[PDB]
RNA sequence: AGCGCCGUGACGCAGUGGAAGCGCGCAGGGCUCAUAACCCUGAUGUCCUCGGAUCGAAACCGAGCGGCGCUACCA
RNA sequence: GUCUACGGCCAUACCUAGGCGAAAACACCAGUUCCCGUCCGAUCACUGCAGUUAAGCGUCUGAGGGCCUCGUUAGUACUAUGGUUGGAGACAACAUGGGAAUCCGGGGUGCUGUAGGCU
RNA sequence: GAACAGAAAUCUCGAGUAGAAUAAAAGGGUAAAAGUCCCCUUGAUUUUGAUUUUCAGUGUGAAUACAAACCAUGAAAGUGUG
RNA sequence: AUUUCCUCAACCUAUUCUCAAACUUUAAAUAUGUAAGACGCCCUUGUCGCUUAAUUGGACGUGGGCCAUCGAAUGAGAGUU
RNA sequence: UGAAAGUGAAUGCAGGUGGGAACGCCCUUGUGGCGUGCACCAUCGACCGACCCGGAAUGGAAGGGUUUGAGU
């Protein structure tokens, strides 16, 4: 008979390699936040480093 | 009425039971959107009694309301408004009276002036072309129906025309006449300035006598019609506008703090108690 | 003080019977007996046996509120004979009378038009009732301060004198 | 082993219960009359059925009634069949009652000169049920919760009084004056 | 015969308390959220629109994006031999603050003031955590405490 | 063995919650002489028994007995 | 100190029967011209203080119904781990740990800001 | 309680934590509403990305929070992408 | 006889015996999510077309101060293709 | 790159940020501070094609976008 489902060798077949944790990274993308913080922050970051390059440069 | 039926009763808020709050139209009054964090959202609460008018200007926080300012219709009387201190031109006044209050609390006083000469006209507080944007209130009414002239209107039409920005549509002032959605500037103008109050004065003055004598009293001692009406609203609008601060008075405790405890009735403690039911006992006799 | 019991509302309904195709009659019959508006009823659920019409206009009550009020009791209390049965006086504070056939009263009569019937229903409330009607702060009417059936006799001898039936 | 599996919307058609009087004798007998009270308690856990019960009930009632005679005794049957039994057709079956630990199935009040015939109806109608079960000379006053001793001594103060088979006693709530009215002999010292 | 559907097996998940349905209260909506916050996931069933899943309720995550009415939160679920990152767009009616956040703001202000005065004053940190320690020698005594000697009691029924 | 139906005047056939129908049989009075055919009628039904929901049951729902009938195939 | 105007927690706040409430506020209340809406100015919007504490409201009194809290119940029930433990089994004892509920009894019957008024 | 004449037909006053209703199965939720009534409307509209469930994190179905326009309804805060 | 009687039912009160996988006010044990600073803590300042009545706030930053139990125990080299 | 007609990749040190091999300089022996920073990953931008725009006979140049490509 078909249909033999069970779950005793799944743990097992799971913990064999770990439960793997995802790469934690410093950035994550903003295509996951609003549409308009996101575009508000390219400006922000834009001129962010604009008033740093030109703190380097003068200074 | 049974003792489950009590014990799985549910209570609804106190305010809700008080029959003062309406938590629904609360929820959608202050909620913040997420994303603007920590701006406030200011609440211009009217409220009316059978005899005076409050008109303050609330924020909430997460521990309770605080009000920025306030203006109660039993302070018109010393700009020239006594009697008749719930009228349409006593909700106006105050209402802008905590619009100059606020105003000049948050600093946009001398630089954001409404309308000084009142005419009867559906003004928006317009934004300053380069500049900060006016003050924005959102109008409280409360539980009273927001019928075509239900005066908190009248109120939020005063807030407005003192400085503050209150989005708003002219459907329910006073003459609006809903066939061709046009408001009646004239009637507004009549309404601000008390006119309807002069045309009650005219219809009773010679109708019934008696009912004009007993009717409209304090008043008759004192003021007739188109003597002061138009005119010292006029006046008290330039005196409110010239100086609307509110000021502490002299009255203290000072004697009113012991001739106020002795008439509360104080609770008996545990030992009473017991004396009480022991006495009570003894005078039943039945044991 | 103020606790005196007065005519508060008087409700109208028919007693002669059902509306049917006399609907627009009975209508006119309430409007000139109380100057006011029948104000149709409604049907709830049709009856299998009675034949009433579902959604249709099968009764009105008015109320005369006001001076006229006096009158109106007065002109049912005429026909009425000025008894009415101790029971006649609900628990709630509230009296009713129910009249068939009324020749003391003052509607027109021909070859057909002529007495009809209107069950009159007084409710007398004076003071602090607002407080339980208003759409603002709502509360409960004291309990010292609720009409009784003995207050009820006691007003209906003082106004309109007369006598109750003790049955 | 079988979750409980009682009569309801989701199981209707089932077959009726076989005992339908669980109390036999003098039902309404008083707290002063019968101060001696027998139970005959499971000392493991049963399946005890409708039928055994039954059984049981009609040889402890034929047992007594010419003993003692028919209003000396209040046999109480403390067992309900309240669990169905399924069986597949040769889909409810039967009605079986669920018994735990030190459940008493069984209960007779009777006098203190009826206690010897009082065990002996349960030992004999011990052999009616499956598995074993217990006699025991309860130490309350018949089915009153209190104990013998416990209540003479209240009922002497006077806050115990009678109503109907069982009584009411004197609790500590309640209106002053509704007790008082309702509790007259009882001697409310001011403590 | 299983059902997969989205509120599945949620007959108490997703109740009210009792004696607690009703109005909602508006502190709820008065709470401040920023990207970073732990917050814990609490299915309110008076709310319907932005409810998150079944598997979300009683989870901690990290707020990630804010919106008008809802809030993005983070979780890391089991999907086999790896965990998977979940964006969740949750309704401020279901998202309440992590206390533990609160009593870790703490513990770090209170590390930084005994670091100032330990700075101040030339002594000792000491500032780390410790275990449960051993129990000390005390000095129990004996007066007005006189022992009492208990012995096993026998079998007597009370039935 | 299961499943389905039914149990109604002495007899038989219908019978839908506001409540027992018809015919046969029995018995009389009338034409005629009496029965056959009649005319006039009359009476007779614990609704198989028991219990329950329903304001109320023959009907709705259950337990029992009797009468039966249908499933009753591949090695 | 009392009270008024406006919120949070959402019954130690609700429900019920009685004792009080100086001033003020609130309230009932006095009429339907205007704005407005109803069969009906009772709800609904207005000009008003001639009246009232009588109702609402506040507070107090019930060996009150509920609700909140603390103990008994009780380390009882239950449960994680162990035995080549007992028992035919059902189940039970023991060992290393965790640990209720209902009931009963004791106590209690709301706390909380800003701006202003009252011999 | 009222005539009625069993009928609470209809009309009333009180109690009434929801024991009603919410199209259709069941569960959850809902009381100045999510229920009933009234007024106005077509957010049951166009477009893009992100996310949840079933998942291999493929598809289909269903759903969630946003963004760019045009709107509806409200006095407004707001709400509406069936 | 819209006058009375008890059993005939029915309703209310205080009780009383015994149950629920598709009942529940409560409510464990076991199991389970998150966190245990260095991507950390405060002052001075820069960006924006987003947001706010408002340099108001959000986010990204920058320069200085806090680097001695670097913030529970134990153990361990880890991860990506 | 688009189905195709067609169009066709530098604002900058061929860009910014974080980690980061190797090297160098200071500490002063600490699991060290500073300066660059290959490879690789994550991320914010720029450019090319397509799509959707404003729209300033034939042409789509400056201006853009919540997008899209197996691109620079």
């Amino acid at each position: 008979k078909s249909k033999n489902h069970t779950n005793h060798n799944q743990n097992k077949k799971a913990h064999r390699n770990g439960i793997k944790r995802p790469q934690k990274h410093r950035y994550d993308s903003l295509k996951y936040r609003d549409a308009k913080f996101r575009r508000n922050q390219k400006f922000a970051n834009r001129g962010t480093v604009e008033a740093i390059r030109q703190a380097k440069a003068s200074a | 009425k049974s003792s489950p039926y009590f014990s799985r009763y549910q209570t609804k808020y106190r305010r809700r039971r008080e029959g003062k709050t309406d938590y629904y139209a609360r929820k959608r009054l202050i909620a913040q959107a997420k994303n603007k964090y920590n701006a406030p959202k200011y609440r211009l609460v009217v409220r009316f009694s059978n005899r005076f008018v409050t008109c303050q200007i609330v924020s909430s926080r997460v521990n309770g309301d605080y009000v920025l300012a306030h203006a109660h219709s039993s302070e018109l009387p010393r700009y020239g408004i006594k009697w008749g201190l719930a009228n349409w031109t006593a909700a106006y006044a105050t209402g802008l009276l905590v619009a100059r209050r606020a105003l000049a609390k948050v600093g946009l006083a001398d630089k954001y002036e409404g309308v000084t000469e009142p005419e009867g006209e559906f003004e928006l507080t317009e934004a300053i072309e380069d500049g900060p944007r006016p003050f924005k209130v959102f109008l409280d009414v409360g539980l009273k129906r927001t019928s075509t002239g239900s005066r908190v209107f009248g109120a939020m039409k005063g807030a407005s025309d003192g400085g503050l920005f209150i989005p708003h549509s002219p459907n329910r002032f006073p003459g609006f006449d809903i066939e061709t959605e046009e408001l009646d500037d004239e009637t507004l103008r009549k309404y601000i300035y008390g006119g309807h109050v002069a045309e009650y004065m005219e219809m009773l003055i010679d109708d019934d006598e008696e009912r004009y004598q007993k009717q409209f009293s304090g008043l008759i001692a004192d003021g007739i019609e188109s003597d002061q009406l138009e005119d010292i609203y006029a006046e008290a609008y330039a005196k409110i506008r010239e100086d609307p601060s509110f000021q502490k008075s002299g009255k203290d405790a000072a004697a009113f703090k012991a001739e106020s405890l002795k008439y509360t009735q104080r609770k008996l403690t545990a030992e009473e108690r017991k004396e009480r039911f022991n006495a009570k006992v003894i005078e039943a006799g039945r044991a | 003080p103020m606790k005196e019991l007065r005519i508060s509302k008087l409700v109208l309904n028919i007693s002669l019977g059902e509306s049917g195709d006399r609907l627009t009659r009975a209508a006119k019959v309430l409007e000139q007996l109380s100057g006011q508006t029948p104000v149709f009823s409604k049907a709830r659920y049709t009856i299998r046996r009675f034949g009433i019409r579902r959604n249709e206009k099968i009764a009105c009550h008015v109320t005369v509120r006001g001076p006229k009020a006096e009158e109106i009791l007065e002109r049912g209390l005429k026909v009425k004979e000025y008894e009415l049965k101790k029971r006649n006086f609900s628990a709630t504070g509230n009296f009713g009378f129910g009249i068939q056939e009324h020749i003391d009263l003052g509607i027109k009569y021909d070859p057909s038009i002529g007495i009809y019937g209107m069950d009159f229903y007084v409710v007398m409330d004076r003071p602090g009732m607002r407080v339980a009607r208003r759409k603002a702060q709502r509360g409960r009417v004291g309990y010292t301060h609720k009409i009784n059936a003995e207050d009820t006799i006691n007003w209906f001898k003082q106004k309109y004198d007369a006598v109750v039936l003790g049955k | 082993k079988n979750k409980p599996y009682p009569k309801s919307r989701y199981n209707r058609a089932v077959p009726d219960s076989k005992i339908r009087i669980f109390d036999l004798g003098r039902k309404r007998a008083g707290v002063d009359e019968f101060p001696l009270c027998i139970h005959l308690v499971s000392n493991e856990y049963e399946q005890i059925t409708s039928e055994a019960l039954e059984a049981a009930r009609i040889c402890a009632n034929k047992y007594l009634v010419k003993i003692g005679g028919k209003d000396s005794f209040h046999l109480r049957v403390r067992a309900h069949p309240f669990h169905v039994v399924r069986i597949n057709k040769m889909k409810p079956n039967g009605l079986v009652a669920r018994v735990n630990i030190g459940q008493i199935l069984m209960s007779v009040r009777t006098k203190d000169s009826s206690r010897a015939t009082a065990i002996e109806a349960l030992r004999r109608c011990q052999y009616k049920f499956p598995g074993q079960q217990r006699i025991i000379v309860s130490k309350k006053w018949g089915f009153s919760q209190y104990a013998r001793d416990e209540y003479i001594e209240k009922r002497s103060r006077g806050e115990i009084i009678p109503d109907g088979c069982y009584a009411k006693f004197l609790n500590k709530r309640g209106s002053l004056q509704e007790k008082l009215d309702l509790f007259p002999e009882a001697s409310f010292n001011l403590a | 015969p299983h059902s997969y559907g989205i509120r599945a097996r949620t007959r108490y998940t997703f109740q009210r308390g009792f004696r607690e349905h009703g109005q909602i209260r508006l502190s709820t909506y008065l709470k401040t959220y920023k990207v970073g916050d732990i917050v814990d996931i609490k299915v309110n069933g008076a709310v319907q629109k932005g409810m998150p899943h079944k598997y979300y309720h009683g989870k901690t995550g990290v707020v990630y994006n804010v919106t008008q009415s809802s809030v993005g939160v983070l979780i890391y679920k089991v999907v086999g031999n790896r965990y998977m990152e979940k964006r969740v767009n949750v309704r401020i009616e279901h998202v309440k603050h992590s206390k533990c956040r609160q009593d870790f703001l703490d513990r770090v202000k209170a590390n930084e003031a005994k670091r100032k005065e330990a700075k101040a004053q030339g002594k000792t940190v000491q500032l780390r955590r410790q275990p449960a320690p051993p129990a000390t020698a005390h000095f129990v005594s004996t007066e007005n405490n006189e022992p009492v000697t208990l012995h096993p009691v026998a079998y007597d029924t009370t039935i």
